[PDB]
RNA sequence: CCCCACUAUGCUUAGCCCUAAACCUCAACAGUUAAAUCAACAAAACUGCUCGCCAGAACACUACGAGCCACAGCUUAAAACUCAAA
């Protein structure tokens, strides 16, 4: 069969697995890439928490934090806490345009996890709060 | 908040390439336009502002298509010289 | 140094056809290379510089 | 002595007009021969002015009465098969044709007009006439 | 005077004006099904009418019919329904790969 | 009983033809730069089509092709302008050679 | 100016206040594309008709007077001295 790039879709019958477990069945790697920080969570289908690291836990202070070696780095510590409970395919679910956008990603490929998909969840309101005035530089 | 998760904005990785599925959903992204809008959205864009971009776009997208034709037009007789020497 | 001669007679009538063109000798020259090429089509290094 | 003013009349007014006063001493060579036998218009440099408002060109649409049969002959039977030759000056294609046959039945009387197309389909099949509808 | 002289009249071999795909036809909210085939799969954003090719007034019936089934509850807003991703697609947009 | 002007007009194959695009139309080629083919085919300006790539050696001044019309003379009005920018050529394609 | 926090305020209701580069810096209505196309730039050039408005700069979105839910307010709006420019 051909490749789709569109997710399975819940409560229809695929024929794709990974490990013996559904799409739906996948943990979640959780990926806050903010402008001056990122910060990863991996999380069970279940919604149970197996792993968390930022730039900041890793050593990481004030400029340093927003870079992508930095975000590597905590990728690479997330993706370690994983691995010893279980993880292998993960689904990463990014959200922010920050640094360690991309590269937080390559920390948990390193580290020994499979990315099966791609979500961005970047908030975008529909209309929302006002954001802080334009800076003058 | 309350609509499917896994379905927006979601792209499959294929054979363990990760770095082309990201390019995919960014150039997803790119197209619809949600890159260009997050970004303005960091600071405030005031109204009087606003108009003046997207009339400023506006125009130029006009003048760059405007001007692509005309070479498009203007490039056919680009073959080479049938009366060399005249 | 060569002098070019005379471009017209008494009646003020210039000699070649192409004189208004100010260059009738290099543009008479194009005209016989032109004419050559068209015969042609219809019919059809190492010690030199 | 002469004038260069080529937005001032026109070459023989303003020859003729320096001729009278003196300027000039003798006639340019043309001058007898422009007298003679003028233009239809005199050469007077004009500025081309743009049309603004309710102001449009008097050029009209060239259109002949045949050519209502000839729009509905493509539709219906779409342009033939067989090659235009437009060096032959006496050409006929096949909807001159058709548009000939049409204009001998009605000038038999006939003057219903989806009548007078079907019947001059079949006079050309009868001639031997390859006719495929497009649709 | 002349038999030969043109006569005046309308352009006989003039062409119909171009029509959308859309042209004549009923744009309703609850036919989820046609306003899905004008949003992104993606991410749900309605397209303009450059990507569309519908005329002014169907691009504005599309938007205010998906603008009503969306939050009447017919139509998602965040993307498109993936039941109705094989239905033709007659958007000038390319994503994948 | 001189015929009129009118008349050589309304009885002319090219104002028998009606509108020109998607009308076959025989040319002859007289001008040949490298693999641009100039085909003359009754109108006011020529076209400018490719030496196609099969049989390109049949096709030589004077030979006689068949052409798919498509403009006879490429003419544009662009922003600014107050006439039309024409290229001086027709729009055709070329579809092959014409043969007895 | 840059970073953080927070208030009046932005919102609703009921009253006021009546100001904007409130600007297509294009008064309304009607007509014209022929003249000369037209100082320049803007936004091609004009005609009919009407209302409003203007008459060197600065003083002056000021003083006084008057009216106004306005009271550090708004509208209307000078003069003296000063200059040969603006
Ligand atoms: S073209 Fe007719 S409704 Fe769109
Ligand atoms: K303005
Ligand atoms: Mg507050
Ligand atoms: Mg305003
Ligand atoms: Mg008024
Ligand atoms: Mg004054
Ligand atoms: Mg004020
Ligand atoms: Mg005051
Ligand atoms: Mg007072």
């Amino acid at each position: 069969t051909k490749f789709s790039i569109y997710p399975p879709i819940p409560g229809e019958e695929s024929s794709l697995r990974w490990a013996g477990k559904k799409f739906e069945e996948i943990p979640i790697a959780h990926i806050k890439a903010s402008h001056n920080n990122t910060q990863i969570q991996v999380v069970s289908a279940s919604n149970e928490p197996l792993a968390f690291a930022s730039c900041g836990t890793e050593g990481f202070r004030n400029a340093k934090k927003g870079t992508g070696i930095a975000a590597q780095t905590a990728g690479i510590a997330a993706a370690a806490r994983a691995k010893q409970k279980g993880v292998i395919h993960i689904r990463v679910v990014v959200k922010g345009l920050g640094p360690g956008r991309l590269s937080a990603m390559h920390g948990l490929i390193m580290g020994g996890l499979e990315v099966i998909s791609i979500t961005d969840n970047t908030p975008i309101p529909h209309x929302g709060c006002r954001p802080r005035k334009a800076r003058k530089l | 908040a309350k609509h499917l998760k896994f379905i927006a904005r979601t792209v499959m990785v294929q054979e363990g390439n990760v770095e082309s599925a990201y390019r995919t959903l960014n150039r997803i992204l790119t197209m619809d336009g949600l890159i260009e809008d997050i970004k303005h959205r960091r600071y405030y864009e005031k109204p009087c502002r606003r108009r003046q971009r997207e009339s400023y776009e506006r125009c130029r997208r006009i003048y760059n298509m405007e001007m692509a034709r005309k070479i498009n037009f203007l490039m056919r007789k680009n073959r080479a010289d049938p009366w060399q020497g005249c | 140094p060569r002098q070019r001669a005379i471009q017209w007679g008494e009646d003020g009538r210039p000699f070649h056809y192409l004189f208004y063109t100010g260059k009738q000798s290099y543009y008479s020259l194009m005209h016989d290379v032109y004419g050559m090429l068209l015969n042609l089509e219809k019919h059809q290094v190492i010690g030199s510089r | 002595a002469g004038s260069r003013l080529e937005t001032v009349g026109s070459i023989f007014s303003r020859t003729r007009d320096l001729v009278r006063a003196g300027v000039l001493k003798e006639k340019p060579l043309w001058f007898d021969v422009y007298d003679a036998f003028p233009p239809l218009r005199e050469p007077v440099f004009q500025r081309p002015r743009v049309r603004y408002g309710k102001a449009k060109a008097p050029i009209q649409d060239i259109w002949y009465h045949e050519d209502r049969i000839r729009a509905k002959f493509y539709s219906v039977y779409g342009s033939g098969q067989r090659a235009f030759d437009l060096f032959n000056p006496n050409f006929k294609s096949t909807c001159q044709r058709f548009v000939e046959k049409y204009t001998e039945l009605q000038k038999l009387g006939e003057t219903d007009e989806e009548k007078l197309f079907v019947e001059t389909g079949k006079a050309l099949l009868a001639e031997g006439v390859i006719l495929r509808r497009v649709g | 005077s002349n038999e030969d002289l043109p006569i005046s009249m309308e352009n006989p071999y003039k062409e119909p004006l171009k029509k959308c795909i859309l042209c004549g036809k009923h744009v309703d909210y609850k036919n989820v099904q046609l306003l899905s085939q004008f949003v992104s799969p993606f991410t749900g954003c309605i397209y303009g009418r450059h990507i569309t090719g519908l005329c002014g007034k169907k691009q504005k019936e599309i938007t205010k019919a998906i603008k009503r089934a969306q939050i009447m509850g017919f139509m998602p807003v965040t993307y498109k329904d993936p039941a109705y991703l094989k239905d033709p697609k007659v958007c000038n947009i390319r994503y994948r790969e | 009983n001189v015929e009129s002007f009118a008349s050589m007009l309304r009885h002319s194959p090219l104002t028998q033809m009606g509108p020109a695009k998607d009308k076959l139309v025989i040319g002859r080629i007289f001008h040949i730069v490298e693999n641009d083919l100039y085909i003359d085919f009754g109108g006011k300006f020529h076209c400018v089509c490719r030496r196609p790539e099969v049989d390109g050696e049949k096709y030589q001044k004077g030979t006689r092709v068949r052409l798919r019309l498509l403009d006879l003379e490429l003419t544009s009005r662009f922003l600014g302008a107050t006439t039309d920018t024409t290229v001086l050529e027709a729009n055709a394609v070329l579809l092959g050679i014409q043969e007895s």
